[PDB]
RNA sequence: ACAAUGGAUUCUGGUAUGUUCUAGCGCUUGUACUAAGUCUCAUGUACUAACAUCGAUUGC
């Protein structure tokens, strides 16, 4: 049953390693740019523009 | 002007002078700005902001010591 | 003298070239 | 095929086997039948960095006296691992530092006033171009010298000139298979720097020792006075037998050319054995500061030695005006302490001395195995259970005479 | 046979080439027949 | 009665590569207590060499 959740989890994923690594930047740049743009709206809730 | 082998650092009163402060107060907004950054993410991970709240709560005491002596 | 004996060069040869006379072969 | 390439000897002349101090090649092994590369080209390196180069643009070596002609990177990577941390240096100012020594010892016979190491520039000892003098020897009397001649020269004529200061220059080379001979070598740079205006000699009338640092050879060209011919000839083969920075330079080579040498009951016995004790010979005691600092203070050991069959003590007081003039002092230490064993070894006769020596700790053992070996049937062995010591500098009596 | 000590000559000179290729050198003076025929005991490689 | 003698050296070699590092304002709204540096040796761990490892004989 190991054996068989390890080959349910190799045949089910079909990527690679730049297009994994491409996913996991693009979800951090995503992230970057909502962290930033939440400083931004509260330091306009501060009037600092 | 350098002073990254000196600590943040916890330490006040070794340093007398107060230009040099200047100096070493932005050495310690920076990381506010990095870790700041570092509080909003997808994940949005417990263990991540929960840490980082400690720093706050860290960084605001040392305001708060910073206001005391001035 | 190259008297018929020799290479037609020493270049792709990995030798010298140097031929001398057989001394034995006389009579 | 031997015999076809001359011998052995004819073989040896090609490779770096003077340079690890090995006498001759008997019992002599390779370790490992594959060795890599790393140690054949190293092995062969007076012979494949000649000076018979047909084309190659010299460079030098950034902190030593090797010439490389041309680019050979295998061959280079090993010679900065065998000469790193300023090895080239730190020879030099050992050799200069033992002929101090040395001429201080028999100061009277010669009537110096002072011998003096002068100043030396630290790009001074991988200087090939020019040089400068090492030592000078100032003198009361005027003396007399020779003509400029070799070390192993019979006979001096020193009716010649009659001056009062002497110098001496240490040279430092790296042979080749080609030109590897002292002896031509310390002649030519001799009468090459005397009679050079840039080269800056106090006097003239001085000797020049130069050494081959891959062949562990040694010459001196230079006039002398009186006295120092076999006097410097008798320093020499101590020097290069018991130096403490050739010691290193050869043992780099022997890890870089990856060759060995081969070939409680019984502590009681009839056989002679020695216990040394060199703990005894270092002290330092602490001295408090105004505010802060360690201070420089040694108090004066001694060098502790018992026997089973005799039952008795040797003791050997070492004074630390000794310790003035040097660095990493305790490491200088074993070097003493090993000089004492093989003296108190050489004093006896040979069926009194003992036909093993055993010591506590095993950090000073090799300096021992290095400059006892003057007869083979000496046997060094560790204490297999520890010993504390001292109680010499405990026991009132043996302290008082030591302090 | 004369093509066969041609090719003796030629084989065993690539086989040396080799030993010159792994250092920076083909230069004759560098490798004597020292270098390539001493036994191994003494430091060499051993070459018949 | 044989005089015959080729060579040769440089470059392209596992952290590569990638990102961020606003101090010096652009007008309006909004007196919370004492660990230095360099060099050398030893040991421990991690990474790495796109390194290497079997050549031969026995007393029931």
């Amino acid at each position: 049953k190991e054996m068989l959740a390890e080959a349910r989890a190799r045949l089910l994923n079909t990527q690679g390693k730049k297009a994994t690594r491409k996913i996991r930047e693009r979800m951090l740049e995503e992230s970057k740019r909502i962290a930033e743009l939440q400083k931004r709206r509260e330091l306009k809730q501060a009037g600092i523009n | 002007k350098d002073y990254s082998r000196y600590q943040r650092p916890r330490n006040v009163s070794k340093v007398k002078s107060i230009k040099e402060a200047n100096e070493w107060k932005r050495q310690v907004s920076k990381e506010i700005k990095q870790k700041s950054t570092r509080i909003y993410d997808p994940s949005l991970n417990e263990m991540q902001i929960a840490e980082l709240n400690d720093e706050l709560n860290n960084l605001f005491k040392e305001w708060k010591r910073w206001q005391w002596h001035i | 003298s190259y008297n018929g004996i020799g290479l037609k060069s020493a270049k792709g040869s990995s030798t010298s070239g140097h031929v001398q006379r057989s001394l034995a072969s006389n009579n | 095929v031997i015999q076809a390439l001359g011998g052995i000897e004819t073989i040896l002349e090609h490779t770096l086997f003077k340079g690890t101090g090995f006498n001759s090649w008997e019992g002599l092994f390779w370790e490992k039948s594959q060795i890599p590369n790393r140690r054949f080209t190293l092995w062969w390196s007076p012979t494949i960095n000649r000076a018979n180069v047909y084309v190659g643009f010299l460079v030098q070596l950034d902190l030593t006296g090797i010439f490389l002609h041309g680019k050979i990177p295998t061959l280079k990577i090993s010679l900065i691992q065998i000469f790193r941390a300023h090895l080239w240096q730190k020879i030099h100012e050992s050799i200069v530092f033992d002929i101090c020594q040395i001429l201080d010892g028999e100061l009277d016979v010669l009537q110096i006033e002072s011998v003096t190491k002068e100043t030396v520039h630290p790009r001074k000892s991988y200087k090939m171009n020019s040089s400068a003098a090492d030592i000078t020897m100032e003198s009361v009397h005027e003396w007399e010298v020779s003509k400029p001649s070799l070390l192993h020269e019979t006979n001096d004529s020193f009716k010649g000139l009659i001056t009062n200061k002497m110098w001496f220059d240490v040279q430092l080379r790296y042979g080749d298979y080609d030109s590897h001979d002292i002896s031509r070598y310390v002649r030519a740079k001799f009468l090459d720097y005397t009679t050079d205006n840039v080269s800056m000699y106090p006097s003239p009338t001085g000797v020049m020792i130069g050494i081959d640092l891959a062949y562990n050879m040694y010459d001196a060209y230079g006039n002398w006075f009186n006295g120092l011919k076999p006097l410097i000839q008798n320093s020499m083969r101590t020097i290069m037998k018991a130096n403490p920075a050739l010691y290193v330079l050869r043992e780099r080579i022997r890890k870089g050319l990856q060759i060995y040498q081969s070939s409680y009951a019984e502590l009681f016995n009839n056989d002679i054995k020695l216990f040394v004790d060199d703990t005894n010979v270092y002290r330092v005691t602490v001295h408090k500061t105004f505010e802060g600092n360690v201070a420089t203070k040694a108090i004066n050991g001694c060098i502790f030695t018992l026997n089973p069959k005799t039952g008795h003590l040797f003791l050997k007081i070492i004074h630390t005006s000794v310790w003035a003039g040097q660095k990493r002092l305790s490491q200088l230490a074993k070097w003493k302490t090993a000089e004492e064993v093989s003296a108190l070894v050489r004093s006896l006769p040979k069926e009194e001395q003992p036909k093993q020596i055993i010591v506590t700790r095993k950090a000073m053992l090799d300096p021992l195995e290095v400059h006892m070996l003057d007869f083979p049937n000496i046997a060094i062995r560790p204490t297999e259970l520890r010993l504390p010591f001292s109680a010499a500098m405990s026991i009132d009596k043996l302290s008082d005479v030591v302090m | 046979t004369e093509p066969l000590l041609d090719i003796l000559v030629k084989g065993e000179t690539r086989i040396q080439n080799r030993v010159k290729l792994g250092l920076n050198s083909k230069m004759p003076t560098r490798f004597p027949p020292a270098v390539f025929y001493t036994p191994k005991e003494l430091g060499g490689l051993g070459m018949i």
